[PDB]
């Protein structure tokens, strides 16, 4: 009867319906099928819509009644989110329930300008050694995880998740940092293990999960990351912070390519659409630190890019890199020998190594990325009695960097174990011993000397009197760990 | 073309690249010396 | 209600209704033939006509010829009377052994376990190859990837694992044969029956066959790989039994799908492949899991064309696995077998938590020395080994010591090598390559390393080569 | 000793030069099928591009 | 005259007029819209019918939806009034600092100066980076190229000359923030109120800007640079005075087209790019030069994708530039910054009777020594550094040591760093590389030279390096 | 005609390469979607339904078979070519040829090391 | 420098004084310029004579100023003419081809131009069978026979 | 003009790589079959006519001539590139410059190795 | 690169010989 807010499928295949009718609708409007499915409108076009299928479409036959929402593809937000797990159109999926979201923020909504930007300061703590030290991250940076397969990207991740427990349990409101868990591709088995690690370590409490599976379809892979960035930006505009990590980004763009090349666009570089750059760009742009006029909250982005047989050079890993602020480099080669994570230090680079750092963690931090770069120049030969024991200090150095896995360090704790190696307690001794002299060293601080750990912490930096006390704690762990 | 071996990065490449800076290193100590019998 | 045939180019058929179009997924009845053809309804064209994929030849069909709506996808059976039975695509029995009578059906096509369904308990698989348990083990209930190229050595790695593992297991197990050699068919279906595993008298069967060879049409190899998995799901959901399934190979479900995607007129993707390469797996791979009620562990083979890792194909199956076994031909060509790169394959139980630290820091210690080892390569090859430094000689001579430990005579392997087989175990395995780590067998040569099973059995066959003299 | 290693390093960069020659001829077969791949694949994305519109 | 939208699809739509149409490169105006929504006409498509691109989002457009043709292409503010003010690529102001009250319009699309206006007037333009003005140096009324891969230091290079050119010239300048980071947008605005360049509460603003970052669609982003030099024309015809054109990034213009090739009916060209590249660039680029009516100095940031020079935008753009500054990442990895390639980066004005006999002998001796250094290196791979003559070993030393005095640092990146900024005038460049050259520092060690400004802190760091150790 | 009736029967494709040259003139020519090398998707569907008529047919449907040797031309010793470990993961085992032995003197030139035959071993006279 | 056209002329000169065959040279998509080259050298020689009917070869030529489908059949016209010989009169004939692969992409253009998915290495489709077509009918039959010398060039030293 | 009124000229392409990537993008926007590198089919054709045109004329057709000297640019040194190597077959010889004798010293920077002229040896004087 | 395994392997058979002299001697 009705052609104006209403359509029927002339055909439908591979999860593309081309409707007739619906004449009023709106482009990147969302539509009810007569089954009960959803669509999005991306093709308008004069005598058919091509509407892309949120799910399975062996329901949706030909004829079938396509009705409008009259309103633009939109995701639920709020703080509500925060324990449940949820899907790309931000239904709950975790058998607890309906959540009660009070506002709905719109998916693709513009980056913010110029003037309510400002630029980064406070710190985004990792937990991880080599991360905080050498690549300091910054509420409002994008900082890029890029590897090979199974070389410690997601890994990376989940402890930076584990350790703003520190934070959010504590009094301090600005310091607190908000998870944002978005899954893209991944299989629903890996996602399941993420979040009971997330639920043991008493995580969940303050994070959300975006979860697109490979069993899902390719509209909400697509949308998956620019639902989760919609959650994340009500922290951002309403004064508090928050962490968001696109795992991955790489699987997005298949979909992308998928609901493309069905919608009949043309192809491009490696049978990609056009606009893959503006795909990725968009998205990471809206993180950001906003000034205090706006709210003075941030949005930290982490995305993630699986590349083949390293080479970074392809396609996709070279558009993401010169979006995102920093990268830090995974490498098989590091991963196999026993560096894990295996963060190439020499290629790694954050462009914000000054507010994003602690003063504290400044000292120690400045010293080692010196000794490690010195070291990198003179290190392919295991001579010279001088530089003999400057080979040693790059390979002491590089086995404090090894770090287990859920179990990310304060700032405070981070600056200790350093202190040992950059100042020379582990030069006589062996290399392969660093990693149980570093466990028990760092289960002794924390267990006894925590007024040590609190003046660090108070002070802001490491004191005259704090430097003679670590000074005689070193020597005297030394000593009973050799003899 | 001239310098091939270092643009391809690889062991003969690195390995060259540690061999000019061991060499260096140690010319830079001993011109040191002589910045001090100079200034002494 | 009928339906009309408009169009048939290849295995791909256009059909047309009056009233009553059946939707997609569902199987319709070609009539007038002799043999049952079943086509599969992929698409809606529009204008009451339907695309549709044959699930055999399509050879003999003639432009408004009469086919049947069955009103439902791919029905087979399922149950206990499908074990010792070969089954085809389309659940018809292929042994000439009458009917599988069942009491239940169940449709090839299916939603994946919802997220709550999923499990989390992740316990260690023990094989008995050195290379797999102590760089890449392999976890129970979990998913198996055997990767390698043209004849590295895929059917044989599959089949010492059923003969070990599915052999030593209390419970029911798959076979599913999608678009390789039928006369490996034969040759697996009589060796089961001699084994015992499967028994045509009695109905104590273990494993169940299905078959869906490279001589069929791409519609019967694009489905056959979930034919074979609906029969897993019914023992996992229904009874609640710890399944093992064996695909060989995966890569066949994949290639099948490149081939109809043309006719179906899709635009084509990256290396001519369809562009829901990763969607089509993605509900495929998510249905092959542990649920919370049953349990699979799922060994798939996977071909690799070219020799290419970066294949479309090969590359997107990566993320559906939880340990991965990376066959090198480099490696099968040196005479190391199994040819398990040591530098490539992974697992994700690879752990000091899950394996211990003693396991973890003894599997990082033979990767180490064998990337230092592969490193000086371009110094060996010009120079020599005489350039090299006195204490780097050390390092390149135990790597190749290890390279040969790695290598293990296989049980199935026995009719054509000779060697008998060896089955080591987890705790001997990880002494065995600590101590060539450590230095204790330096003074040994390497060819007492190669092809034996436990440490023990190197350092005798080093006396006997002590023996040329 | 002065006539031994002028004589040993005569056949090693003799050696050093026949195992670079061999590692050339190899990687030009490898060269060269990269380079027809190359070509055919950038040709396929154009006709793909070109039936599309 | 009224036109509705018959068609959207991305960035590209489809406007049907019933009677007056409009020509190609006309603003559109879509009513019922928040905010301003302009559309640019690229193609005829027939039946009265037109194809464009959006300069924002089209999520909201409806078919049907009313578009009024202006009568003209898209018109900006120009003037002293655009001073110290951000502005859209359509004209709109976006520092939340009012209306832009200019009494004149000018549109961003017009044809490019004739053979008969361009001048050969070369004279050098001192910046005060040493392997800038020693090797390739800029032209006063010239077109400048800045190459350079992802993070090789392009952003800090033009941001440099910013800070150090701006403040000498005695006259205007203007930004362009083509398809770049916002973040980068922000550090700039801020900065230059700081130094005072841009004063807020009076009139006496000297650079202008205009931002279109890669939050925008294609067809904002392929239009900016159009937008950012239209601006550069008003300060170079109207007034007679020189001017300043600073584009980061101009690579982001031939990308956008390409993202909207496809959609607009054309076949794609080699390595995805569209076929109108080197057309597009063409009537873009030779707008920005000097006429003998004013003088434009433009300094335009290039980014070359996977640090491939021989890349179809990046190779295109060399023709039409007189000075250019390569960027190394291999130099950019040594800690050499900036990392400009001596054997690459290369200028017009480079001859004897140009630049005096002097600056073209030294500036070339450099060049011999660093070249010849490359094919040292071959032999040292082998040999290794001990082997090599008397000879060999001074011109390595020497070659390393004029390597380390290219290098340089900046005042805009003191925080990268940590030491001071410097600034070395003209002949203290030609002077201290030539007794370099001469072997008049061969008793100092190559550290010294190591970022710093002078030949004078060199000699003076070598002080503190022997009393330190 | 012979494997069915009871009797045992040779066949010799020569070659395959050349067969799937001429499949992909049709392909390219019919427009379809073309892979490596410009050959369509299902260039192996093409050997591999050829090759597994080859059999040994049991003692119920006659007892007779049918023998295959196709062929294979390859480019420089590329053995790791699309075609070529196609017809390779289809056939019981291959013998690869080489060009140095067969120039040297060495005919016929039969590499050892990568020539195998998995099913022949089985089907050897004792005496061998 | 190497003395390619005097093998040509005396390959052409000892087959028709020794055999009694006359020859044939095919100019295909080469140089206009090489053709004046050779075809003086011919007379100065002898294989050719303008005075009296006493000449060896028969030339056919189509070289880079004509476009690709005059260059793509030059072949077959020389071909034929050499045909003739063979068939007709039974002798041993010689023909000449430079350069065969000006045949090749000749065909290649032409099918571009058409409208043809290309092959590998953007050839076209019908390569084989262009070339098949042709060179089968250079063979020894029952009255005569046409042996070919075909000048080869190599693109970028692959002989793949 | 001057060619076939008995007097000499002489052309300078500079350069024909350009237009062969301004003929490219004028051939597929008319919706043209696209070929190697998206260059059209007849892309050897559009400079092999082009250079054919420069001749030495006889005495009996006025003895005027026409040389030409076309300009290409490679990318990184490789003369064995699709473009390259449709001009150098269509040439009688080329003069080979590298950026590596350029830096050096060596200006002009002629590769004496590889530049070779076929048929300007005998046209030469003999002083030199 | 073929003469590289060509090296090694001979270099680590005389050494394996070397051995296996050692290992017999020792033997006895
Ligand atoms: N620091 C570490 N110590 C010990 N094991 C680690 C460490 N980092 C990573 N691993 C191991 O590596 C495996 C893979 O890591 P991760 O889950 O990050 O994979 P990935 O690189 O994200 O790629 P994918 O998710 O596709 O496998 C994990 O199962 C984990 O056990
Ligand atoms: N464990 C092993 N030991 C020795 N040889 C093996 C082993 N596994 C495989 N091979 C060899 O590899 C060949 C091919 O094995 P197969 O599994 O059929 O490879 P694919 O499945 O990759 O085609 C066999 O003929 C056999 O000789
Ligand atoms: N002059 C310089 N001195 C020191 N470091 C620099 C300099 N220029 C760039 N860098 C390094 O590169 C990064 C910034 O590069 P950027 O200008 O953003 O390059 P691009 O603009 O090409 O991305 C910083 O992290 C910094 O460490
Ligand atoms: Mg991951
Ligand atoms: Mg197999
Ligand atoms: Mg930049």
């Amino acid at each position: 009867v009705d052609l104006e807010e209403t359509g029927r499928v002339l055909s439908i295949g591979d999860g593309i319906a081309r409707v007739h009718g619906l004449r009023n609708v709106q482009a990147e409007e969302m539509v009810e099928f007569s089954s009960g499915l959803k669509g999005m409108s991306l093709n308008l076009e004069p005598d058919n819509v091509g509407v892309v299928v949120f799910g399975n479409d062996k329901l949706i036959k030909e004829g079938d009644i396509v009705k409008r929402t009259g309103a633009i593809v939109d995701v639920p937000v709020g703080e509500e989110l925060l324990g449940r797990v949820v899907d790309a159109l931000g239904n709950a999926i975790d058998g607890k329930g309906p959540i009660g979201s009070k506002a709905r923020r719109r998916v693709g909504l513009k980056a913010p300008g110029i003037i309510p930007r400002i630029s980064v300061r406070e710190p985004m703590q990792t937990g991880i050694k080599a991360v905080d030290s050498l690549v300091p991250i910054g509420r409002g940076q994008r900082e890029l995880i890029i590897g090979d397969r199974q070389t410690g990207k997601t890994s990376i991740a989940i402890d930076t998740i584990i350790n703003q427990k520190r934070f959010n349990d504590g009094t301090d409101e600005k310091k607190k940092l908000y998870c944002i868990y978005v899954a893209i591709g991944q299989k629903r088995s890996t996602v399941a293990q993420l979040v009971k690690r997330l639920t043991d370590a008493d995580a969940m409490k303050y994070t959300i999960v975006v979860s697109a599976t490979a069993s899902d379809a390719a509209p909400l892979q697509y949308l998956a990351p620019y639902s989760g960035c919609s959650m994340g930006e009500y922290f951002r505009d309403n004064g508090k912070h928050a962490l968001i990590i696109y795992d991955d980004l790489s699987k997005q763009a298949v979909a992308y390519r998928q609901m493309s090349l069905l919608l009949r666009r043309p192809p491009g570089r490696e049978a990609y659409p056009g606009d893959v750059f503006y795909l990725h760009s968009r998205l990471l742009e809206r993180a950001a630190k906003m000034n205090d006029a706006f709210g003075g909250g941030s949005l930290t982005a982490l995305p993630v890019i699986e590349t083949q047989a390293g080479d970074v050079s392809a396609y996709i890993p070279t558009n993401v890199i010169s979006i995102t602020d920093g990268q830090i480099f995974l490498e098989t080669e590091l991963f196999y020998k026993g560096i894990r994570p295996a963060i190439n230090v020499g290629l790694s680079v954050s462009r914000v190594g000054s507010a994003a750092q602690t003063r504290a963690m400044k000292q120690v931090a400045g010293t080692m990325k010196l000794e490690l770069a010195q070291y990198r120049e003179v290190a392919a030969f295991a001579l010279d009695a001088a530089t003999q024991q400057l080979l040693s200090r790059g390979v002491r150095l590089t086995e404090l960097l090894k770090q287990g896995q859920y179990s990310p360090m304060a700032i405070e704790e981070q600056v200790a174990v350093i202190y040992a190696g950059v100042r020379g307690y582990l030069d006589k001794l062996e290399p392969s011993k660093i990693t149980k002299f570093e466990n028990a060293f760092l289960s002794h601080v924390i267990s006894q000397h925590q007024a040590l750990l609190g003046k660090i912490r108070t002070d802001g930096k490491i004191s005259e009197e704090s430097d003679a006390k670590l000074k005689e704690i070193v020597t005297n762990f030394l000593a009973g760990f050799e003899a | 073309s001239a310098g091939a071996v270092r643009d391809a990065g690889g062991a003969f490449g690195k390995r060259e690249q540690a061999e000019e800076e061991r060499y260096f290193r140690a010319r830079a100590a001993e011109q040191l010396a002589a910045l001090k019998k100079h200034h002494e | 209600t009928t339906g009309r045939i408009v169009a048939v180019i290849g295995a791909v058929v256009d059909v047309q209704f009056d009233e009553g179009l059946p939707p997609i997924l569902n199987a319709l009845e070609v009539q007038g033939r002799e043999t049952r053809l079943v086509l599969e309804v992929a698409q809606h064209l529009g204008e009451s006509t339907v695309r549709t994929i044959a699930m055999d030849g399509t050879e003999g069909l003639v432009r408004g010829q009469k086919v049947l709506d069955s009103g439902a996808p791919i029905r087979i059976p399922v149950g206990p009377e499908t074990l010792g039975r070969i089954m085809n695509v389309i659940g018809e029995p292929i042994d000439e052994r009458g009917p599988i009578k069942t009491k239940q059906f169940a449709a090839i096509h299916a939603e994946a376990p919802e997220f709550v369904e999923m499990s989390v308990e992740q316990e260690i698989l023990v094989t008995g190859i050195k290379v797999v348990d102590l760089l890449a083990p392999y976890a129970k209930g979990g998913k198996i990837g055997l990767f390698g190229g043209a004849g590295v050595g895929k059917t044989v790695l599959i089949m010492e694992l059923i003969n070990n593992v599915a052999k030593a297991h209390g419970g029911y197990s798959v076979f599913a044969g999608v678009g390789e050699r039928t006369r490996e068919g034969n040759d697996l279906y009589h060796e089961m029956i001699e084994s015992g595993v499967i028994n045509l008298k009695d109905a104590t069967s273990k494993v169940a066959l299905v078959y869906g060879q490279m001589n069929e049409p791409p519609g019967a190899r694009a489905r056959v790989a979930l034919t074979g998995l609906t029969v897993a799901e019914y023992f996992r959901d229904q009874e609640g039994q710890d399944v093992l399934l064996f695909i060989d190979n995966i890569f066949r479900f994949t290639q099948a799908g490149s081939e109809v995607s043309a006719l179906l007129g899709r635009i084509p993707s990256a290396v001519g492949y369809q562009p829901t390469l990763a969607t089509d797996m993605g509900t495929m791979q998510e249905r092959i899991t542990t649920t919370k009620k049953g349990s699979i562990t799922s060994v798939q083979a996977i071909y690799v064309p070219a020799d290419d890792l970066t294949d479309p194909a090969p590359a997107t199956t990566f993320a559906h696995l939880d340990a991965t076994t990376v066959l090198s031909r480099a490696i099968a060509e040196l005479g190391i077998y199994p040819a398990v790169d040591p530098l490539d394959s992974t697992s994700r139980i690879m752990d000091p938590n899950i394996v211990g630290s003693e396991h973890y820091d003894v599997a990082r210690g033979v990767q180490k020395i064998l990337q230092d080892y592969k490193s000086l390569q371009d110094i060996i090859a010009i120079l020599g080994m005489d350039e090299l430094s006195e204490e780097d000689k050390l390092t390149v001579s135990r790597a190749r010591k290890i390279q040969r430990f790695l290598s293990q005579p296989f049980q199935v392997a026995e009719v054509f090598t000779g060697h008998l087989g060896k089955l080591v175990p987890l705790k001997e395995t990880i002494k065995g390559f600590q101590q060539i780590l450590a230095g204790e067998y330096d003074h040994l040569p390497e060819q007492a390393f190669y092809m034996v099973g436990p440490i023990e059995e190197a350092v005798a066959k080093a006396d006997k080569l002590a023996e040329e003299h | 000793s002065t006539t031994s290693e002028q004589s040993a390093r005569m056949t090693a960069m003799d050696n050093a030069s026949k195992n670079a020659s061999e590692m050339i001829d190899k990687l030009t077969l490898t060269f060269n099928r990269t380079r027809q791949a190359v070509i055919t694949k950038e040709l396929i994305e154009i006709i793909s591009g070109a039936a599309a519109l």
